[PDB]
């Protein structure tokens, strides 16, 4: 959120006449704040469209950013850990199964307020049993992967 | 097998239907050998003496009952099987090698000529030439020759379940 200003003359607002040339159709900027309007804009002073400047070798820094080094790319976790993790996830899944069975027993059972109001507040069985499958899913077949090319590379 | 009707069948059909199944059994083509099987009515395959004998030596065969495969050769019943039993014999000579080969961690030079089914110690040693043996040290054939993760091919498969999962 940046904008930038310029201050419209009081001699000119009360002298009849609009401190800007509409050469261009370049004034939708973004259908100007309420706030702003409140706070002056478009009485004591005007917003100025602003642009940036793209270099492509900036950019490139810029993803550098959150880049990861090649010893976290090919690091495996700690075994003891993903095994733990993945009991863990599947005793979270096997009580979300419970509560999935629940869930859709009493789900055509009645819909008047299984669209909105029957969730709210409420766990829902299928959306957290998904989460959990695609967590340890991409736990499993990442590890495993690592696993492999380690094994063959490091030989 | 075309001309049902106005045909009143040749008695030497079965006997020439059952020698052909010989043919096809001599030269290992199996899945032609059933399938022509199959065009032989019900009771002709169950009865028939010329159409049991190349099917009952397909059973043998497939079993490993050699010895009965190997009686076969006396029980011929027309004499003309001799020709396409005999190469039989040898292919089927060359299998159970193969069975000796991997099962019998030890096996002696006496017996195995019985195992083999030859007559003459000249012949075992020609045939164990054939192939290669140790020729009996101990005259005992001590043919007793019997890791390395797929990381590649599991790589592969576990890529494969990424991408099936990714191009959602």
């Amino acid at each position: 959120v940046i904008d930038a200003f310029r201050l419209i003359n009081a001699n000119m607002m009360v002298l009849g006449h609009e401190p800007r040339q509409t050469t261009s159709n370049l004034g939708h900027l973004n259908k100007p704040s309420i706030q702003a309007l409140i706070h002056g804009l478009n009485r004591h002073y005007y917003s100025i469209t602003i642009n940036y400047r793209k270099n492509e070798l900036e950019q490139k820094m810029l993803l550098n950013l959150h880049k990861k080094s090649w010893m976290e790319g090919l690091t495996l976790q700690d075994y003891s850990e993903h095994c733990k993790h993945n009991e863990s996830v599947v005793k979270e899944m096997l009580e979300l199964a419970k509560n999935y069975n629940k869930a859709v027993e009493e789900e055509d059972k009645m819909t008047p307020e299984q669209l909105a109001i029957k969730n709210v507040g409420k766990q829902d069985p299928k959306r957290h049993l998904e989460e959990h499958v695609d967590v340890l899913m991409t736990s499993n077949i990442v590890q495993c992967l690592a696993a492999m090319l380690d094994t063959v590379v490091f030989k | 097998f075309d001309y049902k009707e106005q045909l009143p069948e040749s008695a030497y059909m079965h006997q020439l239907l059952g020698l052909n199944l010989l043919f096809l059994l001599s030269q290992n083509r199996v899945a032609e050998f059933h399938t022509e099987l199959e065009r032989l009515p019900a009771k002709d395959i169950q009865t028939n003496v010329y159409i049991k004998h190349p099917v009952s030596l397909e059973q043998y065969l497939m079993e490993g009952s050699y010895n009965k495969v190997f009686l076969a050769k006396g029980n011929i019943p027309a004499e003309s099987y001799t020709f396409f039993i005999d190469i039989l014999l040898d292919t089927i000579r060359d299998e159970i090698a193969g069975c000796i080969e991997k099962a019998y961690e030890k096996i002696l030079f006496t017996e195995a000529t019985r195992i083999l089914f030859f007559n003459t110690p000249k012949k075992m040693t020609d045939y164990a030439k054939k192939r290669g043996w140790v020729l009996g040290p101990n005259n005992y054939y001590s043919f007793a020759s019997q890791t390395t993760i797929p990381s590649t091919e599991l790589a592969k498969q576990v890529i494969e379940y990424a991408r099936q999962l990714e191009m959602i």
